[PDB]
Formats: structure tokens, C-alpha cells, sequence
């Protein structure tokens, strides 16, 4: 379903707000 | 909560 059709996007955010570098 | 895990990085951000 497209309800689990929007969660792909879910993997990457908090590495993605978090992670970076020094 | 993806808005609450994105809000971590003042004190996550100790480096």
C-alpha cells in the first residue's frame, strides 16, 4: 500500500540531522 | 516523533 508507500523517507532523517562531522 | 528525534542536536551536539 502507499500507506507504507511514504516510509522509505523515514531511514534517512535522524542520521541525516544528527550525523554530520566535526 | 521523527520531529522529536530531529530536535536532539543542541544536546547531541556536545562535540
Amino acid at each position: 500500500q502507499k500507506i507504507g508507500g511514504i516510509f522509505i523517507v523515514l531511514a534517512a532523517g535522524l542520521v541525516l540531522s544528527v550525523l554530520v562531522a566535526v | 516523533l521523527a520531529y522529536l528525534g530531529v530536535s536532539v542536536v543542541l544536546f547531541v551536539i556536545a562535540r
